[PDB]
């Protein structure tokens, strides 16, 4: 663990350089020392504020919300220093956490950050208002390289189908709750109640984890099949038949 | 041969569109197809993955040549394109050939310089016209031209010019119109009486 | 007479409750979000005009 | 001794806050306690009652001095605290005493040129730090926080600075960080090894 701390006492202009110090040290350690590296960049919103101030010092051109027009290029310069390279063994990972003012996803900072990146986690305020830790929503979460990350040879063949159908059931359940919130009990159906039971079990068991437990992947997949077992196998549209033949009777 | 990129190549006489373009997706083919010669747009916010549509169209088509130009995207997408396209193969004439024997790529990741973003798109369209002058059918494909517009905004901003709207210089609309105009079926200039066409599909990052 | 009126009342009760719930759940948040969007967009546009004025006076310094 | 305002007097080391800031009433002292030397926000408006907590922290608390700093204040509060000094006393040893001895009032009323109105907050924090260095406990009532943001906007009015948001200067966050962070518990810099802390209570005024 190597730290580049930047307390709030420090001058505002100093914040421009610190991320590049961290990243150049990471590149050296990952492409010259042949070590796997993990990067964490805290409070990119403050970095955006510092960049805005430095740009406003020279009276440059704004975009949306008075931020610099070349903020996209700058953030790309920061984030694109990642990946793996031929002829080597090490790699670089980044977890660029940021703050999200007023919970608006259309704000320029999170929007540009999402454009440059390939996913999001979206820590959620309402789950923290129900005091469940870690408060993680999965409806907007995306890992676009799961397509090649998972499958048999890494974990198991039917992991992808499990994720797809579990997510489909999650979205359908959220829609069912929104619809029940207006129409009333009499305008529901039994399938809606099954989705609500799935939600009950899903949020109250699967999402809630515990601060210090190191779960195992196959345990997660077994609980996934537990959750998928609830409904009739016929309603599972997004799973091919052979997976149901192999795994549903278990 | 050497050619000034900005200047549009001449031609004999434009012809009307009379034959569709094969589409690898079920939707936007039976509902909203694109002709072999038409122009298209694929805007949308992030999280949709329009790059999926781009790659799917690139892999499966009835065209003779394919040209894909990347402007301001992720390097992971180009790693995908380079690694995966060799392995895929198809043929019409016996031996099974790789599809990169009919594909040419231009590359510009987001970290690359600013005006190279313009250079990439203009080089791509000029190459498409040059290959159309062989009497072939060539498709072209773009990736987030809004990044190109942003780059022009930045450079014009450092030149102390009047911003027109949202900071973007006034002439960008004209530049986009001129860029999208060079397309469609045309009679080629030559005694052999060859004939080809160009299709363009463009991506926008609002 | 009593039970006839009682059996009749429930349909109207349900209709009124669904209408009030819809007015409390759908129509109001949508218009509120639109009000936020419109105020921020108008602020953006006044800001763009302000920057234009700033830069013209900068050039007029010469 | 004379100390320039825009620098922080040194400390040997900063110790974690590990003690509760007492408050007069069991409400907000058993539900949501504050920490001695901490930083806290309290919403407050005209007619709600804001001097209740001020007086409670002046009389029934473990601190040692109160420095009340605001913006656009009235003579009502000045004379009220003046009369509360002999009325709202504390029987430390069974004897009432004027709470004037435990206060140093600072306030500016609209009129004051915006420079002084904005310099008041730094004068107050400098005084609080000069008193914490003597091995005591402090509570600095940073009243009129919205008015202080208005003062920041007003000083940036005569700078032609770029509106970050509704006229906020770009260094608004810089000033927020430079003010609110100078707090906490610190081991004093000297031989007899004192200890003392400064709390800040920024009354939010939405």
């Amino acid at each position: 663990v190597c730290l580049f701390l930047n307390l709030a006492n420090d001058p505002t202009i100093e914040r421009i350089i610190t991320p590049r110090l961290a990243l150049t040290t990471a590149e050296f350690l990952a492409y010259q020392c042949e070590k796997h590296v993990l990067v964490i960049l805290t409070d990119m919103s403050s970095y955006a504020e510092a960049l805005r101030e430095v740009s406003a010092a020279r009276e440059e051109v704004p975009g949306r919300r008075g931020f610099p027009g070349y903020m996209y290029t700058d953030l790309a310069t920061i984030y694109e220093r990642a990946g793996r390279v031929e002829g080597r063994n090490g790699s670089i990972t980044q977890i660029p956490i940021l703050t999200m003012p007023n919970d608006d996803i259309t704000h320029p900072i999170p929007d540009l950050t999402g454009y440059i990146t390939e996913g999001q986690i979206y820590v959620d305020r309402q789950l923290h208002n129900r005091q469940i830790y870690p408060p993680i929503n999965v409806l907007p979460s995306l890992s676009r390289l799961m397509k090649s990350a998972i499958g048999e040879g890494m974990t198991r063949k039917d992991h992808a189908d499990v994720s797809n159908q579990l997510y489909a059931c999650y979205a359908i359940g959220k829609d069912v709750q929104a619809m029940k919130a207006v129409v009333g009990e009499e305008a529901l159906t039994s399938d809606d109640l099954l989705y609500l039971e799935f939600l009950q079990k899903f949020e109250k068991n699967f999402i809630t984890q515990g601060p210090y437990e190191n779960r195992t992947v196959y345990e997660t997949l077994d609980i996934g099949w537990q959750l998928l077992r609830i409904f009739p196998k016929e309603m599972l549209k997004r799973i091919p038949q052979s997976t149901l033949s192999e795994f549903y009777p278990r | 041969q050497v050619w000034p990129v900005r200047q549009v190549r001449p031609v004999t006489e434009k012809l009307p569109a009379n034959h569709p373009l094969l589409t690898g997706q079920r939707v936007l083919d039976a509902l909203f197809p694109c002709v072999q010669g038409g122009t298209t747009a694929i805007p949308g916010a992030f999280g949709c993955g329009k790059t999926v549509i781009s790659q799917s169209l690139s892999k499966y088509s009835n065209s003779d040549v394919i040209i894909y130009v990347g402007c301001g995207e992720r390097g992971n997408e180009m790693s995908e394109v380079l690694r995966d396209f060799p392995e895929l193969t198809m043929e019409v004439d016996g031996k099974v050939e790789s599809i990169m024997k009919r594909t040419a790529l231009v590359a510009n990741t987001s970290n690359m310089p600013v005006a190279a973003r313009e250079a990439s798109i203009y080089t791509g369209i000029t190459l498409s016209e040059y290959f159309r002058d062989m009497g072939y059918h060539v498709s072209m494909m773009a990736d987030s031209t809004s990044r190109w517009a942003e780059a022009l905004r930045e450079i014009s901003g450092r030149l102390a010019e009047m911003p027109a709207d949202s900071g973007y210089p006034a002439y960008l609309g004209a530049r986009l119109a001129s860029f999208y105009e060079r397309a469609g079926r045309v009679k080629c200039l030559g005694n052999p009486e060859r004939e080809g066409s160009v299709s363009i599909v463009g991506a926008v990052s609002p | 007479s009593l039970q006839t009126s009682f059996v009749t009342l429930d349909e109207a009760i349900k209709i009124t409750n669904r209408r009030v719930n819809a007015i409390e759940h759908v129509i109001i948040p949508r218009i509120e979000r639109t009000l936020a969007y419109i105020i921020t967009e108008l602020d953006e546009r006044e800001r763009e005009e302000f920057y234009r004025l700033k830069k013209i006076q900068e050039k007029k310094k010469i």
